[PDB]
């Protein structure tokens, strides 16, 4: 179960 | 920017016999970047319809990945694995060691 | 019995051929159960093992679009990095990241995982706190103030204490009759003259799993460590792996030499001879 999507680096 | 190059394994699934079925295997690991050509021969002439892992690496960031096919081994019959990276001069060829 | 589960990112640009293509795959231990790449015709979270296809429309429409979503940002992560260090737009480049969670026997959560690295170099991770970053240089201190404002520590720790431990949980259950079963490998030892003054001892050790595996060759019961050859475990190919150790013995002596077998599918450790 894939975390997320979150902030770009 | 520091590149790595790659180990080569050659060896089949299965121990084993002329005549019957096994899977040929190449196993590439410890390169980066991830661009890589690797070939499966058969007394020089490239297999196909040949597949491969899904794309992933080791704790060291280093990729690696599976190529293999379905054989049958005869004791004329030889086999090696070719391999082409941004760190290789020219291609590498692995012979498939039957004992190895 | 410890477990873990773990998501493998790869992007990597390529001016001229396009825009970076993005990969994930994610495995439970040694084992991969899905896989994206956004070059497919039809770009999709996909089943790599038998015990995740059960999973509903829902499961895999969500990771679809998480993957889909992550192929944006990580295309805009690298734009970014190449900035961070001032490198041209002609030069490729790889971004990857992997996270995860380890459980033990009883299934809490032993420790979080979350890392990154650009060009293969550690660039920023996630402290084991889940709550501080520890950033390779002064272009990842950029991406940790960027991290901080927004929160991410927060959110990294909820996810890893919380659903990554309870889908591990589950995926465990679900593929508990391969996830849960270690095979023991099948062992020999081989004998290969070099000369009439040494042979090589070679100690295989075939179909196991888990890939964790301890091979070591003893010459009157002292490891032979900085004279042993170990080759890197590699995969069979039908979910188990292979490994041999090898050690050059003088003629005549190979009778001092035991092979020696640690892996958690052996009811016993195992000592090994060559037997002529
Ligand atoms: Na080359």
């Amino acid at each position: 179960h894939l975390a997320s999507s979150g902030h770009s680096l | 920017m520091i590149q790595r190059t790659p180990k080569i394994q050659v060896y089949s699934r299965h121990p084993a016999e002329n005549g019957k079925s096994n899977f040929l295997n190449c196993y590439v690991s410890g390169f980066h970047p991830s661009d890589i050509e690797v070939d499966l021969l058969k007394n020089g002439e490239r297999i196909e319809k040949v597949e491969h892992s899904d794309l992933s690496f080791s704790k060291d960031w280093s990729f690696y990945l599976l190529y293999y096919t379905e054989f049958t081994p005869t004791e004329k019959d030889e086999y090696a694995c070719r391999v082409n990276h941004v760190t290789l001069s020219q291609p590498k060829i692995v012979k498939w060691d039957r004992d190895m | 019995g410890s477990h873990s589960m773990r998501y493998f990112y790869t992007a990597m640009s390529r001016p001229g051929r396009g825009e970076p293509r993005f990969i994930a795959v994610g495995y439970v231990d040694d084992t991969q159960f899905v896989r994206f790449d956004s070059d497919a015709a039809s770009p999709r979270m996909a089943p790599r093992a038998p015990w995740i296809e059960q999973e509903g429309p829902e499961y895999w429409d969500r990771e679809t679009q998480i993957s889909k979503t992550n192929t944006q940002t990580y295309r805009e992560s690298l734009r970014n990095l190449r900035g961070y260090y001032n490198q041209s737009e002609a030069g490729s480049h790889t971004l990857q990241r992997m996270y995860g969670c380890d459980v033990g026997p009883d299934g809490r959560l032993l420790r979080g995982h979350d890392q990154s690295a650009y060009d293969g170099k550690d660039y920023i991770a996630l402290n084991e706190d889940l709550s501080s970053w520890t950033a390779a240089d002064t272009a990842a201190q950029i991406t940790q103030r960027k991290w901080e404002a927004a929160r991410e520590a927060e959110q990294w720790r909820a996810y890893l204490e919380g659903l990554c431990v309870e889908w591990l949980r589950r995926y465990l259950e679900n593929g508990k009759e391969t996830l849960q079963r270690a095979d023991p490998p099948k062992t020999h030892v081989t004998h290969h003259p070099i000369s009439d003054h040494e042979a090589t001892l070679r100690c295989w050790a075939l179909g196991f799993y888990p890939a964790e595996i301890t091979l070591t060759w003893q010459r009157d019961g002292e490891d032979q460590t900085q004279d042993t050859e170990l080759v890197e475990t590699r995969p069979a190919g039908d979910r188990t792996f292979q490994k041999w150790a090898a050690v050059v013995v003088p003629s005549g002596e190979e009778q001092r030499y035991t092979c020696h077998v640690q892996h958690e599918g052996l009811p016993k450790p195992l000592t090994l001879r060559w037997e002529p």
